[PDB]
């Protein structure tokens, strides 16, 4: 849909009109779930090689969730970019087609008339 | 023959080792905190206190609020000649209605 | 929403760090400590439903539910913890971790604010249940069970996720709230004739639904005693829950879509009821009269007015205890006696004579006694379906003598009579037991006191 | 009185060449177990 | 000694251990400093400062 | 792991460390053939790494602290039970010869593992190739069914296909009346139980199948009772061989880095002797599989992998 | 084979569909194409048994009559244009040619005759790349396509690729045609939403390569190729059967699982387009993938089957195979239902 929009520029994972967005914060509870994938990640990595779960390999683990958390920021980057441009350009395109986008005239409800059905 | 199997295991009676098992596990002093736990926070924690969180809430659903709130327009309208109920909830004079 | 979710969640790593004799004393603590939280629930206004935020709310109809839901979880834990004594640690600490899921799942099922996450919790409320019974299910059947219970639902609730989406697309939401204000009336077309059933086959799946009914023998009776216990008392209920908020939307067309339905559930309950006279598995019966019960909120929430919307959920919390103390009840006889043969172990008040005080208070309470709320559902729902048509009274009167004959029947074959001979492994009633026929029947019996809370939204 | 678990009946109608034979598919044996099939 | 046989883990690796370690704590202050030129970058161009 | 795809680029070819002393000798005789002291005797003159013939609890001796682990969570099969019953209901006779099949895989591997990664020759008793005469033996005897040979000819067939032969076929010759005599000289009960026809039907299987059969791979070495006690004449005779037959000429460094490759791999060598052919003598129902299961693993150093067990003393974990 | 060539080729297969995805030329797709078929033959004759030439042969055969009817697609494209753009077709001659020779590469029903036989024939391995790595490259040309893509022709493959790779899987108790069969409905699910959203046809690509990457590294793991060989796992490796059950799962397209995700944004797209009737038949038609899935789910983490004696001994091997990326496959293709917004990454 939108692959003419990203193809002036191809190839860019965060174009520079993303840089114009607010970053998603360290404590996005997304970014908290994907360094809870990482975390399950170490544990079943300890699991199917018959570690101790919990404790073996701490430094395993914890490269799990930094390397999960690092991919998964990069990501919510790019998702809520691809959203804001989205929002921009049927914004841009409501305001450039005001014949398509009319303001409808809304009706209170002592003009509506609305069929009544009896429960009984 | 058929395959190599265990045997089906005798079912096993708590009354023989623990003839004062409360029947929640087999050692004897886990069968008595497990049944100190179910019954503290079952009967003396949910059921009593919640049974007396329910009967003091701060009027459900506004029940009370409204019989009073009824006695006031009672009281409002028998005194002014009114009608203690109209037919229509909503003001005729603010309704259009579709012309025929 | 969040304050329940996030303890219900803590649950699993208290199951999983517990020590090996402690992890029925601390779920079963816990568990008991988020179900007095759930009563935080009760402040409900006579106008607004308790909005918490964008994803979560709770009315006075979800209410109940949730306290039902997180009541029943140590309950099942107590029911589930002598049966499964000799099991691995792992497989033990996994079993209680699918209760916990299905609870977290089951909270977040009734609280969805919009339509389509309460699709998805709906739905995954399957998968604990389906490995509930499949893997500690006692028997070769549950295999079969959990195929039926799979795919009568699945093929039901399929159609309604393309019923909730195109919704979604001509709503624009499929938010509750905003649905209570920019619901369309729905007119009479084929269109709206299969959107109908897209929107109302799945829940009539889960009530069931006579005629659709037919994985329910076979699910909970082939369940361990935990799976019997929150497939009867709670996952039927996700149906009427279900078609309370979705029937919104279907007005007018209900008024005749409702006929087929409505006979499938008048003449159902005759039929399932009668059933459960010639019963010889006593937890087949016990499944049987929860499709007959079943049958009753099926016709109240399709007759849509406030005496029968009342009595439908009124009659769902009493069910849920009633049920629940039933297969829990049985679940006894059959850790004694080890086969589900009504006919097999007789005379048991001769044996076990508290344990046949509590079959007779569950009996009783099944038969509908006044006043339990049993009796107030009951006699509600029957209220509006005179009203609905007088004729209805026939096919209500009449199963209300069917119900008093399979409730006593019942609790003259196991408990009156003369014991049987060569059965001697009748062992006293456990603390444990007893414990949780009472968990069971005294709160059930406490809402007859004050049953306005259990009365629903439109109270 | 202990859980049902599946018998060699059981899992036998597992280890066909199809799950369903049918008169067709009756002649059908399972493949080999390193897929190896001897030079002829 | 327990085993017959030396395992393969019965010592930590500690080069893998230390580009554990290391790796992650780059990735870490990384981290870090792409979400403090990014949110400095967002006041910039915004004027929130 | 240690050796791979990756040490294989980078240099460590096995034809580097493949002398002329590197050779497989499997040594063979009947139940008392005294081939022990002989192939010992040629792995003192030859230098080779003499493996003992592999046991009930051969993988016992391999894997946790190398001591024999109960019976029931290695073999579930008594060889003296054998010795008693050999018809017996329980099914320990083809059991047995299972369970002892898969010790010879295992140690076929471990030899081929050595030979591979050191570059030095192992002397053997009744490698993998030789387990069959057995199975057979046991088969005219009727002590086992036509179903259990069965079984062992696929799992021999989907298992000794991926191996290299020998290099050298030792024999002894000793007759079934100096075999008894040598049993009944031995003194063990049980094994003093053994008829005739089964040692004959064993000198049948060794004679007329296996020796034919391995002549045309290897090269076989035939001695009697007397001429094998003299250890210098068979390093002679092994020393003078002119290798011309069998696959391990056309063994270069590809095939023989995919040798390696299984033979380090245990659960790859151990594959299909687990194959989910129902046989009564070897089929483990579920419960008392999930018993004896969590009863291995509660034993010491058996729980987690061979690093990772605090109740044996392994420190470090939360770096591991 | 020499683990130098061995790498040499698996480069060239991926430089094969590299060359398709960045190619703005014709020839170039083509090129990549027989430069993808060339490098992949090796990788199904890695173990030299008849069954690995047999399937070598008949993967030769289709994807060379595809390759022949893709060029001349292109052929017919250049009469019609006079260039060689990858882009829209000018001819809707050319347009159904390439659509059914990118269909003959893909395997959608009625060309899926060839995967569950090849993928059969060939190692696990072999079989992981051909039915995630080889989807690639012909997904690609169909995304570039689309504006020239004939409706009725795409969804009738698409539908009878669902219904076709239901029914087929049923029957089955080798593991390889199971995954076969489920690739073959999984691609059918992937062309149906194609013309209406393709961000969606790449969300369902990546979702079904993570979990029938998870599921082949699950069976390479445990060196089973059988239903009733991988009913033994729970005696050898008990977390292994967890993770084939929840992996099993969610490919049955159970929610909350993640591949729930597709489906239920291809219904999101398809019903935007006012069709109905199709993703409701789709989704019904999916219940036959569940149940086969099911059935795997029964035989090897619901229940115990019985176990041999000699599995014993492997109770006193650790597993030495690398389960390259399993535990994140695992994660990724089960829990990743939270995150379904991040499909719009994929625009
Ligand atoms: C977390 C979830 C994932 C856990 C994966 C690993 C599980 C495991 O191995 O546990 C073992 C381990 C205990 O085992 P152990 O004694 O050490 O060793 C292994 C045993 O010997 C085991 O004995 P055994 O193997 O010899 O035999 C018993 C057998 C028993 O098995 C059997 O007999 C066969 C199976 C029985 C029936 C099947 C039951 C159902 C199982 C599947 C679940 C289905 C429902 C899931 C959702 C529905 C959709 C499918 O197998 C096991 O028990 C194997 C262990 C695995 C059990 C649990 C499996 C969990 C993984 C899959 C679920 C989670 C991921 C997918 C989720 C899907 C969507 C939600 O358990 C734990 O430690 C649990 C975790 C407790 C601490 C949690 C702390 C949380 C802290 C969070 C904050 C810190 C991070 C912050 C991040 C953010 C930063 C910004
Ligand atoms: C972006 C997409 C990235 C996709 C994945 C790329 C890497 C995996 C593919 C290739 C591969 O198998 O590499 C080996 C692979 C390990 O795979 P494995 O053999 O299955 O892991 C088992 C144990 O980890 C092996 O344990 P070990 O004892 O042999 O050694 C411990 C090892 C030692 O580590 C090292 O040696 C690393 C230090 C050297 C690195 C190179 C220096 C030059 O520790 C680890 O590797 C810890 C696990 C790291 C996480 C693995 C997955 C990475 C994240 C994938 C994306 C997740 C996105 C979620 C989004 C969800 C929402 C959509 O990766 C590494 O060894 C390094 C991981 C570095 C991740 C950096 C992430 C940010 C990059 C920018
Ligand atoms: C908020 C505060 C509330 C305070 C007041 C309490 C309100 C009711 C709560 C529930 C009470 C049930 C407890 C007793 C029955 C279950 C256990 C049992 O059988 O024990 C036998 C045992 C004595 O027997 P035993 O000789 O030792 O051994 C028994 C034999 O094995 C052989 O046994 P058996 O067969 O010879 O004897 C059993 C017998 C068997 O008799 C029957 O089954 C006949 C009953 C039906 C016909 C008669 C009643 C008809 C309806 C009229 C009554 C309701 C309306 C009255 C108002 C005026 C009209 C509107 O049952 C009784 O005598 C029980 C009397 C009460 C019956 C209630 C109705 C049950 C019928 C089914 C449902 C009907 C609708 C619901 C009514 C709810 C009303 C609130 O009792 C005890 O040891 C009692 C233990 C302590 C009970 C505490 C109760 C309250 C618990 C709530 C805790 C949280 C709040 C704190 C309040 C605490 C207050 C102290
Ligand atoms: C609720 C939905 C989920 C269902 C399962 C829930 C299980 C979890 C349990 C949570 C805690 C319990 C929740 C339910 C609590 C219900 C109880 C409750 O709150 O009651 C409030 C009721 C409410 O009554 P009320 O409305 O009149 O209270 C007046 C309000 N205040 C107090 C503020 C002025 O409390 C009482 O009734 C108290 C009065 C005394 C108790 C009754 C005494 C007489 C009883 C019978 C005596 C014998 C008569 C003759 C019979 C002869 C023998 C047969
Ligand atoms: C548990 C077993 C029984 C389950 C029954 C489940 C429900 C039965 C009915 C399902 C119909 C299909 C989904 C309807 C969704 C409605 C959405 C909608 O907008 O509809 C109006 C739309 C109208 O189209 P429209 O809305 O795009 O058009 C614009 C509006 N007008 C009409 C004014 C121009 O209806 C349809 O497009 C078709 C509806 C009927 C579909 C017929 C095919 C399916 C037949 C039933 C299959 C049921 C399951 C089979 C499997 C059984 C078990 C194996
Ligand atoms: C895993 C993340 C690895 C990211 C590395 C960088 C990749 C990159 O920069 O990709 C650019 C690409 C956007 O490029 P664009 O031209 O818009 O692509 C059109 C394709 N239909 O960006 C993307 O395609 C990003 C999304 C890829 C996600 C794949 C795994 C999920
Ligand atoms: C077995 C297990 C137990 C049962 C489980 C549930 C199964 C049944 C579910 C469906 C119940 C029946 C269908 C709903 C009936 C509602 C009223 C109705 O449709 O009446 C019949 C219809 C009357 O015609 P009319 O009202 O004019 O409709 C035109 C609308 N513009 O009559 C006609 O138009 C003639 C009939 C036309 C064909 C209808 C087929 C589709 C509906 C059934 C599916
Ligand atoms: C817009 C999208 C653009 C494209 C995005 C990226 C697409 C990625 C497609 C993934 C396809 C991966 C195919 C497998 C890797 C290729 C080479 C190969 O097969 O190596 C496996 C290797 C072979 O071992 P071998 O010795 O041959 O086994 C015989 C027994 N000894 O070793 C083994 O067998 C070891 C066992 C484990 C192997 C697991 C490999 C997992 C790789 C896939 C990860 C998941 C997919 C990537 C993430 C999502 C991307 C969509
Ligand atoms: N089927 C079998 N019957 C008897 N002995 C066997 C069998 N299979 C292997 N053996 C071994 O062969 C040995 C006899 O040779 P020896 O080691 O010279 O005493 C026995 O002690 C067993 O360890």
């Amino acid at each position: 849909m939108m692959t003419g929009r990203q193809a002036r520029a191809p190839l860019q994972f965060l174009p520079d009109e993303a840089r114009s967005l607010p970053p998603p914060k360290l404590t996005d509870p997304r970014l908290a779930y994907i360094g809870f994938l990482g975390y399950c990640s170490g544990l079943i990595d300890n699991a199917i090689r018959r570690r101790p779960v919990l404790s073996a390999g701490l430094h395993r683990q914890f490269l799990y969730i930094t390397s999960f958390v690092f991919v998964g920021y990069y990501l919510l980057k790019r998702q809520d970019y691809m959203y804001a441009v989205r929002d921009h350009d049927m914004f841009s395109y409501i305001k450039s087609h005001p014949e398509d986008f009319p303001e409808k005239d809304k009706k209170t409800y002592r003009e509506v008339f609305e069929e009544f059905h009896p429960v009984r | 023959l058929r395959w190599q199997e265990d045997p089906e295991p005798e079912d096993e009676n708590l009354y023989e080792k623990n003839p004062d098992s409360h029947g929640y596990d087999k050692d004897p002093a886990v069968d008595v905190w497990n049944m100190r736990v179910v019954f503290f926070f079952g009967f003396s924690i949910v059921l009593v206190l919640g049974s007396t969180f329910v009967a003091y809430l701060p009027d459900y659903r506004m029940q009370e609020w409204a019989r009073r709130e009824a006695e006031r327009l009672v009281k409002y309208r028998e005194a002014h000649g009114l009608p203690l109920m109209e037919s229509n909830c909503f003001d005729p004079s603010k309704i259009q209605l579709p012309e025929d | 929403m969040l304050k329940y979710i996030i303890p219900t969640m803590m649950l699993m790593p208290l199951t999983w760090l517990s020590k090996n004799s402690m992890i029925w004393i601390n779920t079963t603590l816990h568990s008991l400590l988020i179900s007095l939280t759930s009563l935080l629930l009760l402040n409900q206004f006579g106008d607004n439903s308790l909005n918490f935020s964008l994803t979560f709310f709770s009315d006075s109809l979800s209410t109940p539910l949730l306290i039902l839901t997180m009541w029943l979880l140590p309950l099942m834990l107590m029911a589930s913890q002598h049966h499964l004594s000799k099991e691995n640690l792992a497989r033990k600490k996994l079993f209680i971790s699918m209760l916990i899921l299905l609870q977290l799942f089951l909270i977040m099922t009734f609280t969805a604010t919009e339509l389509i996450f309460f699709y998805i919790m709906f739905e995954a409320t399957l998968v604990p249940t389906l490995i509930i019974i499949t893997r500690w299910g006692n028997q070769t059947e549950r295999l079969n069970a959990g195929l039926y219970f799979l795919f009568y639902t699945l093929a039901g609730s399929l159609p309604l996720l393309v019923a909730l989406i195109y919704i979604q697309n001509t709503m624009g939401s499929l938010n509750f709230l905003i649905l209570q204000y920019w619901v369309q009336p729905m007119p009479n077309s084929w269109s709206n004739t299969f959107m109908w059933l897209a929107c109302m086959m799945a829940f009539m799946v889960k009530m069931p639904l006579y005629g659709l009914h037919l994985w329910l023998p076979k699910a909970h009776v082939e369940a361990p005693i935990a799976g019997s216990m929150v497939l009867a008392a709670i996952l039927l209920k996700l149906g009427g829950y279900g078609m309370m908020r979705i029937t919104l939307l279907l007005n007018p067309i209900t008024d005749f879509m409702a006929y087929p339905f409505i006979m499938l559930s008048l003449w159902g309950m005759i039929m399932t009821s009668s059933i459960c006279l010639r019963q010889t598995d006593l937890k087949s019966l016990i499944a049987y009269s929860s499709v007959s019960h079943m049958a009753l909120v099926i016709v109240a929430i399709l007759i849509q007015t406030p005496w029968s919307y009342m009595g439908a959920t009124a009659l769902m919390i009493a069910h849920g205890l009633t049920s629940s103390m039933l297969f829990c009840l049985a679940n006894s006889n059959y850790e004694r006696v080890h086969s589900r043969t009504m006919i097999l172990a007789r005379g048991l008040q001769t044996l076990l004579p508290l344990m046949a005080a509590w079959w007779l208070l569950a009996s009783l309470t099944n038969l509908a006694l006044p006043p339990s709320i049993n009796l107030i559902g009951e006699l509600f729902v029957v209220m509006s379906t005179f009203s609905w048509s007088n004729i209805t009274i026939i096919l209500m009167g009449l199963n209300m003598v069917i119900t008093a004959l399979y409730s006593l029947y019942m609790l003259i074959t196991t408990q009156r009579g003369k014991h049987t001979h060569h059965i001697n492994n009748i062992l006293p009633s456990f603390t444990r037991e007893n414990a949780l026929m009472s968990l069971h029947m005294l709160p059930l019996l406490l809402l007859s006191l004050n049953p306005k809370i259990i009365l629903g939204p439109l109270y | 009185a202990r859980q049902w678990q599946p018998d060699v009946e059981w899992a036998e109608q597992y280890g066909g060449a199809v799950m369903y034979p049918t008169k067709e598919t009756a002649h059908w044996k399972p493949p080999p177990w390193n897929d190896v099939d001897p030079p002829k | 000694k327990f085993y017959i046989q030396e395992p393969p883990h019965g010592s930590p690796n500690w080069l893998k251990v230390g580009l554990t370690l290391g790796t992650s704590a780059f990735l870490w202050i990384y981290l870090i400093k792409q979400h403090n030129e990014d949110v400095l970058e967002y006041k910039r161009r915004n004027g929130l400062e | 792991l240690q050796y791979g795809p990756l040490a294989y680029i980078l240099g460590e070819k096995t034809t580097k460390k493949m002398t002329e002393n590197s050779k497989l000798i499997t040594v063979d005789g009947n139940i008392c053939s005294g081939k022990s002291k002989l192939a010992k005797e040629v792995a003192e003159k030859l230098g080779l790494k003499h493996f003992p013939e592999a046991g009930i609890h051969y993988a016992d001796s391999t894997t946790g602290d190398g001591k024999p682990l109960p019976v029931r969570f290695s073999g579930n099969c008594s060889l003296e039970k054998f010795y008693d019953d050999p018809k017996s209901n329980d099914g320990n006779s083809y059991r047995l010869q299972a369970w002892l099949y898969a010790s010879r895989l295992l140690q076929y591997a471990d030899a081929l593992e050595h030979l591979l990664s050191t570059g030095q020759g192992v002397v053997l008793e009744r490698s993998i190739y030789s387990d069959f005469v057995f199975l057979e033996a046991m088969y005219r005897q009727g002590f086992i069914r036509k179903q259990c040979v069965d079984h062992y000819n696929q799992v021999k067939k989907v298992t000794v296909c991926e191996y290299l032969p020998p290099h050298v076929v030792i024999y002894v010759d000793v007759p079934v009346s100096e075999v008894q005599s040598r049993i009944q000289k031995k003194g063990n009960p049980h094994e003093m139980k053994i008829t005739s026809a089964y040692l004959q039907d064993i000198e049948n299987v060794y004679k007329g199948t296996f020796l034919p059969e391995m002549s045309e791979k290897c090269e076989v070495l035939q001695y009697s009772a007397w001429e094998a006690e003299d250890a210098e004449k068979v390093v002679e005779d092994i020393q003078y061989l002119k290798y011309d037959k069998g696959p391990w000429l056309d063994q270069d460094d590809r095939k023989l880095h995919n040798l390696r490759m299984l033979v380090q791999d245990k659960l790859e060598v151990l594959n299909y002797t687990s194959i989910p052919v129902f046989l009564p003598e070897v089929t483990i129902g579920a419960h008392q599989s999930d018993r004896v299961f969590q009863e291995f693993t509660e034993l010491p150093g058996r729980k987690y992998r061979a690093g990772y067990n605090e109740d044996v003393g392994d420190k470090w974990i939360w770096l591991k | 084979m020499n683990p130098i060539i061995l790498i040499i080729i698996l480069m060239t297969v991926m430089l094969g569909t590299i060359i398709v995805m960045i190619s703005t030329h014709w020839l170039l797709i083509w090129i990549g194409f027989e430069m993808n078929m060339l490098a992949i033959i090796p990788i199904m004759m890695k173990k030299h048994n008849p069954r690995a030439t047999e399937a070598s042969t008949k993967y030769f055969l289709t994807q060379s009559t595809a390759s022949m009817l893709l060029m001349m697609a292109i052929i017919i494209n250049l009469m019609f244009s006079g260039q060689w753009t990858v882009m829209k077709l000018f001819n809707p001659m050319a347009s159904m040619l390439m659509t059914m020779a990118l269909a003959m590469k893909l395997g959608m029903a009625p060309f899926h005759f060839w995967v569950p036989e090849v993928t059969q024939g060939i190692p696990l391995s072999s079989g992981l790349i051909l039915l995630t790595w080889q989807k690639l490259a012909p997904m690609s040309v169909l995304y570039q396509i689309l504006p020239s893509i004939n409706l009725d022709l795409i969804l009738t493959l698409s539908i009878l690729s669902i219904t076709i790779g239901g029914w087929g899987g049923l029957n089955q108790t080798q593991l390889r045609k199971i995954m076969a069969y489920s690739s073959i409905a999984h691609m059918g699910w992937m062309t149906a939403v194609l013309l209406y959203n393709p961000t969606m046809t790449l969300l369902n690509l990546i979702i079904y390569i993570i979990m029938t990457s998870t599921m082949f590294t699950l069976f390479m793991a445990n060196s089973t190729t059988t239903t009733l060989s991988l009913s033994h796992t729970w005696n050898k490796a008990p977390i292994m059967t967890i993770l084939v059950l929840i992996t099993l799962l969610s490919m049955g397209g159970l929610p909350p699982l993640s591949g729930f995700m597709p489906k239920w944004m291809i219904i999101q797209e398809m019903t935007k387009n006012d069709s109905i009737i199709l993703p409701t038949l789709m989704a019904i038609t999916a219940l036959l993938n569940l149940y086969f899935y099911m059935r795997l789910t029964y035989s090897t983490a619901l229940t115990m089957f019985p176990s041999t004696n000699n599995m014993k001994m492997k109770w006193q091997f650790p597993t030495t195979k690398r389960m390259t990326l399993l535990p994140t496959m695992t994660v990724l293709s089960t829990m990743l239902l939270p995150l379904t917004p991040i499909l719009s990454i994929l625009e």
